[PDB]
């Protein structure tokens, strides 16, 4: 999945990293990895995942990383909303209640 | 121990575009 | 997965934690995280994952944990059990036989 | 080495809500 | 997953390991968690799980590990090879060629 | 780094039982 | 899945490493681990995964890692590029943009 | 703290054959 390289830098998201994407459109779940793209506001699905959505489906991308306790207790997830442009609207460092 | 914890993720984005035969 | 705070503490899920939710009802199987919920016995899938189940299906949600053989050897897995209302039966701290 | 390891399960909950445009 | 403890205890399976099913039958596959059987021979699928396959489908049963560099040079992976009674045929350290 | 590898399989196992409703 | 050795090696796969299958022509994702094959040009898919595709299938097979802070920033995938015939076109060390 | 990370790939193989009841 090639994601806007600046929005991928606000989610804290390095290039390979394998992320979850989840089409609220479709219900698909499925799993890749990053590429970062020069294009702004672009987010595409390659390959064999391309079968898995259609353009103009509304996704979450999530990404997970293995912590111990400490890690846990001091941990901040970094999480960003994007309006129907993918541009930033909101990034907090918190879940929402 | 270690456990698989939510570190980011990007809300509600939308697919621009998509590639099958997407090359490297 | 918004999981009542309660309910998800005695499990000792922490927010944020990736579980497995396997639904009974439809045989779905899917993997997302946890949301602590103010609201008693509620457990409500958000996002592309409410299309994997029905609201009054019966689910069950695992916590996996990387653990080293001696981890494993002193580890106790807590096992929660509840009722129609989300309410707690029984918490052990073995698996059945 | 490690291996994934059942940590905790709640069995047989039931769902009371869904929300498929749930925000944040 | 319920399987022979014997049986399990030759795949040096654990109790609480998470372990990948997948069927031959039905080419269906999952993830789910080892439990340790007092009947010989007996390999049950229970909970959202039953749904994923009938009673006589033949399966193979997956456990990985995370290993680093070293460990994967000096890992012999403990093969088993069953009959249609679930009796043990063979076990090698070494996959076939 | 590491990489989750094959530790052992039970190959071509027959499932002699299942039970959708199991409790615990 | 059995691939020609000399074709997993240059893509560093080692015997029994778990790998995520993804099929162009179907669109199916599924993982099974590495079988080294002495067929020259040979990808043959084993057990329950050979529902899931059919021979002559375009298919992308990913390798991933655990990595730490340090080694993501010094890390160089290996991606190697095919032809019909399964053999080498390219290698990089960097992913394509 | 780790992250999995795509190590390697072999970018568009083609199946050259199946065999589902492979043995071992």
């Amino acid at each position: 999945i090639t994601i806007d390289e600046d929005l991928a830098k606000l989610a804290k998201l390095r290039e390979g990293m394998k992320v979850e994407i989840v089409d609220v459109n479709n219900g698909e779940r499925f799993s890749t990895y990053v590429i970062l793209g020069k294009k702004r506001g672009e987010i595409c699905v390659n390959g064999a995942a391309a079968r898995k959505v259609a353009i103009g489906d509304v996704v979450i991308i999530l990404a997970y990383a293995s912590m111990n306790e400490d890690e846990i207790n001091a941990h901040k997830p970094s999480i960003v909303l994007v309006d129907e442009k993918n541009e930033i609207l909101e990034k907090g460092l918190e879940h929402h209640h | 121990m270690t456990f698989e914890m939510l570190y980011s993720k990007i809300h509600r984005a939308t697919i621009t575009d998509a590639n099958l035969n997407y090359i490297g």
